[PDB]
């Protein structure tokens, strides 16, 4: 066949630009940093009505002042999340302190690339790359709020904000006006809850859909349905108002 | 023809080409552009830091290696953390078994064979990133582009990335100007800031996005983002 | 060392000295040989001090992670026992802890547990652990009943390490008190032994012995 | 690399098959019928030796029945070398359960064992499947008498008679024609000499290509007893039935 | 049919091994460098194309020493050649530190030799993408070679490779007719400059940098050691003039 | 020594072996699972390639991976015993260091892991296997019922089915259970299960199986009568009209 | 040592094991359960080295209840008893022993006979009438080698019992804080939680 | 490096075949042939000495090697594989029996150990079947003589007479007809020297010929004396002359 580390002739990695497609087929996720918090929200997308769409965790707690956002093969994310979670406290237990944001998304990113079937640099035991992306939101005394995406491909970027999965393109080019340097917590709030709503084939209800923040003060938190319900409501009722 | 001798590094070409190798320095191409340039007395590095929306930041690209040595890079950001990482331990050792920094030159050697590893064993992938590494050591100040052929060269200045031939076409008409930009660090930045001008095309370099690092004679390896650099746009 | 710790109508008391030796040497009296795991888990240290404070310090974390994991605070029992498997997979090794492990799970109530070097864990009411125990037992059994104030109960313990802080010459410093209702752990103050003995002798009339 | 010569053994067709183990199955179609049929008072396991000639030494021979225990035996259709290679580590099993708990080892339990073998080489490793089915045939004080059959797949399942090998199909609606519950051991002894007799693809069944055995609880004694019929014994068995 | 030449350890029906031919491909589109045994020592010398104005001159050495007394140029991948290289280093140490002595010549050359051939075994590796000229002096006299992809080599009295190897082995064979006496260490080094130089034609389109070195057991004790200064300028000139 | 990538991606961005995977679960027999009020269900058909088994030895399909908990699947048997294996092992492991047996969700969560690890390690395929795992926390009453997939996904379904024909038989459930009000009772709840596999068994008494987990490890599978009395009952519904 | 008695009657089987736990000059605890239920019918005491003894206890208790599961059987006393030998017997000769003791008493359903196993940490296993591990054993064989009847009934099996811990409370040094009793028989396991005084 | 074949190279084709087995087979059928008869108190296995050159010494070449002292094997395929089979067999005949037992294996036992040893290369990553047919000769206490013919696939199987390669169909046939359970070692080396002649071209004679017996003990070929219990070998080769005198009577 063909090494599953192979680059193509446009200086790319087939399995990792693969990848990307799967990521692409997932449900969206978005977040919107701003400096009263970070905000995270997700597409649950039930496949049927019997599923329970409260088991659906697509939105985990790496830290009291980290948490992050799936997208794409979830299933690939549980040992990203382990390794995430594990690398926090571990750097606590060293250093008596909370791991910066971008420190714990390196941490994560660096397992990324570690594929292959005999890749001459360590030993990357791991037969493909993974299928899902990540948004890491968290806070941190030396760079306030953040907001990343970590990729299959190692990479990670920083965005004020990020839309990944199914209506991704979309709702980025959303994010791109309505995004400002001094937006509040609410107001990313209700933008998330908008932008959901456009790109989701499903009429979004707080129950095909679930929020959650990050704040310096109480730390990463997943709104239950009652709170996102009438966040759903006050934007129905902004809309309507012109 | 190639596409059957480009399945894995370990392939020779009937012509004697590393198609792989070839591959992968087409992903430094394809990477954002960034210019070193060196006098005497210092070293200097100028990279363009890429956006991918008006939301995300522009990934750094300048990596510190020790006091006395850092390089920039254009390619994939995680092959050039395996490799500046590498190169931490080497000084590092260098200085805990030795008590010596170590030279620049050296740092080359052993990035050219650690490179060299991946493309002749199978299995693994050739690096796909540039470096470009500056720094001062026991016989002045030095500039080395790293190549993940294995292929590592000392310059007085150069480029890589995209549209990278325009500064290097600018410095290689610059030389006996920035030369001789000794003692004046400044000046030596602004001779590079106007030598990775000559590769822009899209926009203008701003403060969020450009990118600098020196290191000389009295100047330990050090870089500036944002205002920093605010008096150089 | 002398730390102990009982159960009583009010929930758990766990009173700590703050000592540290080096033979005969002293080289503090100000040593916190309480660590809280969390808002409901509390661990105390008997022994080498290294040994107690870098394990129990690790326990912490991973208390932590269980947290993570599971989306609930872990057990005192599952707390213990992490501990108590660690200590024992170096069992002969020469790790040296006399450790107590209190919290209050909804689902085990006020909770004790016992684990030491040897990888002996015992569930219980009452225990002390330290070169100063047996001082600390003649004091504490001797006034216990389940029925005790919280007042009381706090002060039978804040008591008993003195005891233990007077005769034990491995013991003293001061004493650190805590009390655990299903609301969390209490800090009850640091109490120095240098003015604590005195007041006590005074308005109680006991250490009948030494001149004052 | 030799990434180009892999087979990739161990895989799933676009339809959800093991390729490998399909294949292994075409292969044990090929291979002499063998049945067993379990009885009230016993088990009996006969099987059709594929290919033999004048010269060949039956007396010392065995190609399809094997002794795992004193309480189990097996009977193969496949690779016999394949085939001895499972069914002396079935051997090694038996005796660590022995050792370990002082009781024979129940007959699904080896049975499991193997099988999970088996399955091993279907997920993982890059190898071959073993081209192996057996019929076991054990008895043990929790079931007593008991018939199973495992294949190149890993999977196994019970039955009170049944047949591996080639023409399994036609052996199958024959015995599950003549099958009653309350048979008894000569009653199984005959049907199974009958159902190979109707399938063979042989001109007669001569006892020079047979191999034949029971297992019963012989009433003088309180004990189970494996016999494995001698070529002498197989002749005789083969005329009273009427098949002289 | 076809596809002999897509892994490195198969034999083609003629007895070939394309995949190391084509790794001399590689070898032969590579810069050109050579080596000229004297009466008492050997000299190297290799072309380094002036890719631009920015490669800092007299800097990107190309020659190596392994241990103190051997000498190493090679044409072709140098990433690769440096690798051949640091073998060597160690394949030297080991020697010496076992039985004393430097490694003799000889000796050498068969560990790289070996080391090479390796490379051609298994089809998990590649082979060497380098032609090797190295050599030096030890216990009974100077000694040159040269090695090639396949693992072969062989002791030479001049010996060259690379883009002009054909000018420079015509220059070497005059040589080798004009001097039955044999050259001297002097002598050699400007040689070499002209060797070299004339051999640039085939690539006269860049400039180039000349770099020497040379090991003679009157002229540098029988160390290796880089022709630099005045002597080197010498040598540049002998060439410059000649070229004319 | 061997590695090579079985389950990689494939331009479209799929994994082929673990889509296959799905297809050989589509194959298996068919597997239902419906929880009541204060209950369980778990109900499984009986393939009928070939008849003349011994019911009393060959291998059931629902299994217990400790006293409260059980798990059924659809796909390749052999596969699926080395999952309920390293499921029963953790389940004693978690006894003996948690001092507690596990919840649905956490050996749900453990047996979908080891999944997961199958689609991306080197020299191994994925399991050709889908489960229904269902019970009773330790000292709670609330019955819990989950699914996994070859893909290492999982999730909890008031009601699931898993194998050939679960298509049909999820519709029937999913226009015939109301979350609002579940199978109060244990009968009506084995009914409901019945009902839905007759969508697909087509008569069946003996290749019809159903297991009921109750609070406090309280699991029973019923007798060929015992079902057969709910066909029976079962098809009156159907002539009454 | 500990105390850890067990006496096979009748129909049944009962195991006698001291509450006290000391360590040092101090008795932490005067309430521990010397055992653990390794199946329905069957009970392991234990006594030893301060570690090693719950470890192994509950090793052996999740190895059984494994078994249980896999086959849906409880294994028989002998076998269980087989199987605990070996570990001990492959604990002796590796780098740190278990140092444990036990005694196994189990109800063989398939037998109707209670069955009580004696096994030391080196591995060495018999089956007895009545047996003890430690110092007991030094005033309790010559006892029951007295006071001892095969048909005796579970209520005869407890009053010899009480006969022990009496003579153990007599003249032996040290304060065991008295027992605790289990039954083990055709009905599974059960505590006399009335002993203190019977 | 490092051998990166570590899947199988034999495997199921759709058809239910395993080809390099089958491939193996014909392998065997080219070459020279080998027969193996036993008598009521003895066995004879021969084969043709094949000389690949006049200019070649054929006695540093024998087709006929001896496992243990009373056991011989002979084969047909392909030389060098027939070799290290020896090696291995000649190996494991005291690692895995006598070692352990203090007595040589009985010759169903060996074979079963070469069977094994055949069948891995069949299954085992990275490795071709072996390319050879083996035909043992043994006597052992509580199993008399015996023959056994071990093949590529692994299987083997017991013998009054057989032979492989070449013309083994034919001398199979002949064997047939002139076999029979009274026959004694003389009357089979007879035979055998008979069914060989149709399978040989040219020259048929002790040195075109190897043939070697296991019958009675050869206390002259034991090497020492003192032991009653220790009676000698009973595999012998004949030698070029003894082979002309029965050719002389042929
Ligand atoms: C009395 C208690 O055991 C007390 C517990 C404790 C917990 C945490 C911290 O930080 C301090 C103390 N520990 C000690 O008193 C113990 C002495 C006896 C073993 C009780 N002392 C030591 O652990 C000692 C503490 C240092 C001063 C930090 N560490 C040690 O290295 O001492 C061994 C020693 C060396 C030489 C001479 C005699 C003893």
């Amino acid at each position: 066949d063909r090494g599953v580390s192979t680059f193509s002739p446009e200086g790319r990695l087939f399995q990792v630009e693969y990848s990307l497609e799967a990521i692409k087929l997932g449900s969206t996720a978005i977040g919107i940093a701003t400096k009263e918090g970070v905000v995270l929200g997700v597409e649950k997308r039930a496949t049927s009505p019997l599923l329970e769409s409260d088991s659906i965790e697509k939105i985990v707690e790496i830290d009291r002042h980290i948490g992050c956002a799936m997208s794409g093969l979830t299933a690939d994310a549980r040992s990203m999340i382990e390794h995430a979670r594990t690398a926090a406290v571990t750097h606590n237990l060293y250093y008596d302190e909370d791991i910066n944001v971008e420190s714990l998304t390196q941490s994560v990113c660096d397992l990324a690339l570690r594929f292959g079937e005999g890749a001459s640099g360590e030993e990357r035991l791991m037969s493909r790359p993974f299928g899902v992306a990540l948004l890491i939101a968290g806070h941190d005394a030396d760079d306030g709020y953040q907001l990343f995406h970590a990729e299959p491909s190692g990479t990670f970027y920083r965005y004020n904000a990020k839309a990944i999965g199914s209506g991704s393109e979309g709702a980025q080019a959303e994010l791109l006006n309505e995004w400002h340097s001094s937006l509040t917590l609410k107001e990313a709030e209700l933008l998330v809850l908008k932008i959901l709503k456009q790109v989701m084939e499903e009429k979004l209800d707080e129950n095909n859909a679930q929020l959650s923040c990050i704040t310096k003060q109480d730390g990463f938190k997943i709104y239950d349905n009652e709170k996102t319900a009438e966040l759903i409501k006050e934007l129905k009722e902004k809309e309507a108002a012109e | 023809f190639r596409n059957n001798y480009d399945g894995d590094t370990v392939t020779f070409s009937p012509t004697g080409r590393l198609f792989q190798v070839e591959y992968a320095l087409e992903a430094i191409k394809q990477g954002s552009v960034t210019v070193g340039l060196r006098s005497n007395t210092h070293a200097v590095l100028v990279a363009l830091k890429r956006n991918a929306d008006e939301l995300s930041s522009y990934q750094k690209k300048i990596i510190k290696c020790d006091e006395h040595m850092g390089l920039s890079l254009a390619g994939l950001a995680p092959d050039a953390r395996v490799l500046s990482n590498y190169l931490r331990q080497q000084c590092n050792y260098s200085s805990l078994v030795f008590n010596r920094k170590l030279a620049v030159e050296r740092a080359g050697h052993l990035l050219c064979d650690k490179a060299q590893k991946n493309t002749q064993s199978y299995g693994g992938r050739p690096y796909g990133v540039g470096l470009l590494i500056i720094g001062y050591d026991k016989s002045g100040a030095h500039l080395l582009e790293f190549q993940p052929s294995g292929n590592v060269t000392e310059l007085y200045g150069t480029a890589i990335g995209a549209r990278s031939q325009g500064a290097k076409t600018y410095l290689e008409r610059t030389l006996d100007t920035f030369i001789k930009i000794d003692g004046n660090p400044d000046e030596l930045i602004k001779a590079g800031v106007e030598a990775i001008s000559q590769s822009l095309r899209d926009e203008s370099l701003t403060v969020d996005n450009l990118s600098i690092a020196i290191v000389g004679k009295d100047t330990p390896f050090t870089i500036y983002d944002g205002e920093a650099v605010a008096k150089y746009i | 060392t002398t730390t102990l710790a009982f159960r009583f109508q009010g929930g758990i008391i766990v009173a700590v000295d703050s000592r540290a030796t080096a033979g005969n040497w002293v080289a503090s009296q100000t040593v916190k040989k309480v660590i809280e795991i969390n808002p409901f888990l509390l661990g105390t240290m008997a022994g080498g001090a290294a040994d107690c404070q870098f394990w129990e310090t690790w326990l912490g974390s991973q208390c932590r992670l269980h947290e993570l994991r599971e989306k609930e605070r872990i057990s005192v029992a599952a707390a213990s026992k992490i501990l108590s498997n660690l200590v024992y997979q170096y069992k002969g090794a020469g790790l040296s802890m006399g450790t107590m492990i209190c919290g209050y799970t909804r689902k085990e109530g006020p909770t004790i547990y016992y684990v030491d070097s040897d990888g002996t864990r015992l569930k219980g009411d009452i225990f002390c652990v330290g070169s100063g125990q047996t001082f600390a037992y003649g004091v504490l059994d001797s006034n216990y009943k389940w029925d005790l104030s919280v007042e009381d109960a706090l002060y039978l313990g804040k008591r008993s390490i003195l005891a233990a802080a007077h005769r034990d010459a491995y013991s003293g410093g001061s004493v650190n008190l805590y009390h655990v209702t299903e609301d969390g752990w209490i800090y009850h103050g640091n109490h120095d032994v240098g003015e604590l003995f005195w007041k006590v002798k005074e308005e109680e009339g006991s250490f009948n012995n030494v001149i004052g | 690399g030799s990434r180009r010569y892999d087979s990739r053994t161990t895989i799933f067709s676009p339809e959800g098959r093991l390729y490998q183990v399909e294949y292994a199955l075409e292969s044990i179609s090929h291979a002499g019928t063998a049945i067993g049929i379990m009885a009230s008072d016993g088990i009996v396991l006969a099987a059709e030796r594929k290919v033999t000639s004048t010269l060949l030494e039956q007396d010392t021979s065995t190609e399809k029945l094997y002794k795992l225990n004193d309480k189990i035996a097996v009977a193969v259709a496949g690779l016999t070398a394949d085939a001895e290679i499972l069914i002396n580590t079935a051997r090694i099993h038996a005796q660590n359960y022995l050792k370990t708990y002082n009781e024979d080892i129940p007959v699904e339990i080896l049975v499991r064992r193997l099988s999970d073998i088996k399955q091993g080489y279907t997920q993982h490793g890059g190898l071959r499947p073993f081209g192996v089915s057996f019929i076991y045939a054990g008895y043990d004080d929790r079931y007593g008498y008991q018939l199973y059959t495992s294949n190149p797949s890993g999977n196994y399942t019970g039955w009170k008679a049944i047949s591996v090998g080639a023409n399994t199909s036609a052996a199958q609606t024959l015995l599950q024609m003549d099958y009653k519950d309350d048979m008894k051991v000569d009653d199984a002894i005959e049907l199974a000499l009958k159902t190979l007799s109707k399938t063979t693809d042989s001109s007669a069944l001569t006892y020079d290509r047979l191999e034949f055995a029971t297992i019963r609880k012989g009433a003088n004694d309180g004990e189970v007893y494996q016999k494995i019929f001698k070529p002498q014994e197989i002749k005789d068995i083969l005329v009273k039935t009427g098949i002289t | 049919g076809t596809g002999y030449d897509l892994s490195n350890s198969v034999f083609s029906p003629d007895g070939r091994n394309f995949q190391v031919e084509y790794a001399v491909k590689a070898v032969e589109n590579g810069t050109t460098s050579i080596g000229i045994k004297c009466n008492d020592g050997v000299v190297f010398a290799v072309e380094k194309l002036i890719t631009s104005k920015l490669l800092v001159p007299q800097k990107n050495v190309k020659i190596q020493v392994v241990d103190r007394h051997i000498g190493c140029v090679y044409s072709g991948l140098i990433p690769d050649g440096r690798h051949l290289v640091n073998r060597g280093r160690e394949e030297a140490a080991s020697f010496k530190k076992l039985y004393k002595t430097p490694i003799p010549i000889p000796a050498f050359a068969d560990r790289l030799g070996q080391y090479v051939q390796a490379h051609t075994l298994y089809n998990s590796v590649r082979p060497f993408g380098v032609s090797t000229i190295f050599g030096g002096v030890d216990k009974n006299g100077a000694h040159l070679y040269m090695l090639e992809p396949s693992g072969s080599y062989w002791g030479y009295k001049g010996a060259a490779t690379g883009k002009g190897r054909q000018s420079a082995k015509a220059e070497l064979e005059k040589l080798v007719d004009h001097h039955p006496e044999g050259l001297s260490a002097r002598e050699a080094v400007k040689q070499a400059a002209k060797i070299i130089y004339l051999a640039h034609e085939d690539n006269k389109e860049k400039d180039f940098e000349l770099e020497i070195s040379w090991c003679s057991l009157s002229e540098t004790n029988g160390l290796h050691k880089f022709v630099k200064g005045d002597l080197l300028q010498e040598a540049i000139d002998f060439a410059q003039k000649e070229i004319n | 020594g061997y590695d090579r990538a079985l389950s990689i991606f494939s331009p479209d961005g799929h994994i082929f072996q673990v889509e296959y995977a799905l297809e050989a679960v589509k194959r298996g027999t068919c597997a239902v699972g419906v929880k009541g009020k204060n209950c369980v269900v778990l109900g499984c058909e009986r393939r009928s390639t070939l008849k003349l088994q011994d019911t009393r030895i060959t291998p059931s399909k629902v299994s217990k991976i400790d006293s409260h908990v059980v798990l059924s699947f659809s796909g390749l048997n052999a596969d699926s015993r080395i999952l309920i294996e390293k499921a029963r092992v953790e389940a004693q492991s978690h006894r003996l260091t948690l001092e507690d047996p596990v919840t649905v969700e956490y050996l749900t969560r453990y047996v979908a892991g080891v999944q997961q690890r199958y689609t991306q390690s080197g020299g191994v395929r994925p399991f050709g296997v889908s489960t229904l795992i269902a019970g009773f926390d330790p000292r709670d009453d609330e019955p819990k019922l989950y699914q996994t997939e070859p893909s290492g996904i999982y999730s909890s379904w008031s009601a699931q089915t898993i194998g050939r024909n679960s298509k049909t038989v999820r519709e029937f459930l999913e226009k015939n259970y109301d979350r609002k009000e579940p199978p109060a009772t244990v009968e009506e709840c084995v009914k409901l299960t019945v009902r839905s596999l007759l969508e697909v068994v087509q008569t069946g008494a003996k290749n019809i199986e159903i297991t009921v987990v109750k609070p406090d490890s309280d699991i029973v599978a019923l007798s060929s009568e015992e079902i057969n009395q709910y066909v029976t009952q079962i098809e009156q519904e159907k002539q009454e009209q | 040592m500990d105390i850890i008695l067990g006496i096979r009657v009748q129909d049944s089987v009962i195991l006698a094991s001291s509450k006290a736990v000391t360590r040092g000059i101090s008795v932490l605890k005067d309430s521990d359960d010397k055992t653990r239920q390794l199946s329905p019918h069957t009970l392991m005491s234990f006594a030893g080295e301060a570690g090693d003894t719950v470890q192994f206890a509950e090793y052996i208790q999740a190895n059984i209840q494994l078994y249980s599961i896999r086959e849906d059987y409880e294994l028989s006393p002998q076998a269980v008893s087989s199987f605990v030998r070996q570990e001990l017997a492959k604990s002796i000769r590796s780098r740190r022993p278990y140092q444990v003791n036990v005694l196994i008493g189990g109800y063989d359903k398939k037998k109707n006979k209670p069955e009580l196993y004696q096994i030391d940490y080196l591995g060495t296993k018999v089956e007895l009438p009545y047996g003890a591990h430690g110092y007991s054993g030094f005033y309790t064989f010559s006892l029951l080698d007295h006071h001892y009847r095969p048909d005796m009934t579970t209520e005869e099996g407890l009053d010899l019992l009480k006969l022990c811990v009496q003579e153990l409370e007599k003249r032996m040094p040290m304060d065991f804080k008295g027992v605790i009793v289990k039954i083990v028989d055709k009905d599974g396991i059960r505590q006399v939680d009335d002993f203190q005084a019977q | 490096m490092t051998d990166r074949y570590s899947f199988s190279l034999t495997t199921f084709s759709p058809s239910g075949k395993l080809g390099q087995i089958d491939y193996a087979l014909t392998a065997v059928k080219q070459g020279v042939t080998s027969l193996g008869i036993k008598a009521t108190n003895g066995v004879v296995i021969a084969t043709e000495k094949k000389s690949s050159s006049p200019l070649a010494m054929s006695e540093t070449l024998s087709k006929v090697s001896l496992l243990t002292p009373d056991i011989g094997a002979v084969y047909s395929g392909m030389g060098p594989d027939y070799r290290v089979l020896v090696d291995k067999s000649r190996k494991v005949a005291h690692t895995s029996y006598k070692r352990i037992y203090g007595e040589y294996p009985p010759t169903k036992l060996l074979v079963s150990e070469v069977a094994k040893i055949m069948q891995e290369a069949t299954q085992s990553g990275g490795v071709r079947p072996f390319g050879v047919s083996l035909l043992i000769a043994g006597h052992d206490e509580f199993n008399g003589f015996s023959l056994y013919q071990v093949d590529p696939s692994g299987s083997y199987f017991p013998w009054k007479a057989t032979a492989i390669g070449k013309g083994s169909v034919a001398a199979k046939t002949f064997l047939e007809k002139r076999w029979n359970d009274e026959l004694e070692l003389e009357d089979a080396i007879h035979i055998a020297l008979l069914t060989l002649k149709e399978s040989v071209e040219g020259e048929f004679n002790g040195d075109t010929i190897e043939l070697a017996i296991i019958g009675d003990e050869n206390p002259d070929l034991l090497g020492y004396t003192g032991i009653p219990t220790d009676k000698g070998p009973r595999f012998r080769k004949l030698t070029s002359q003894e082979i002309n005198d029965r050719l002389e009577a042929l």
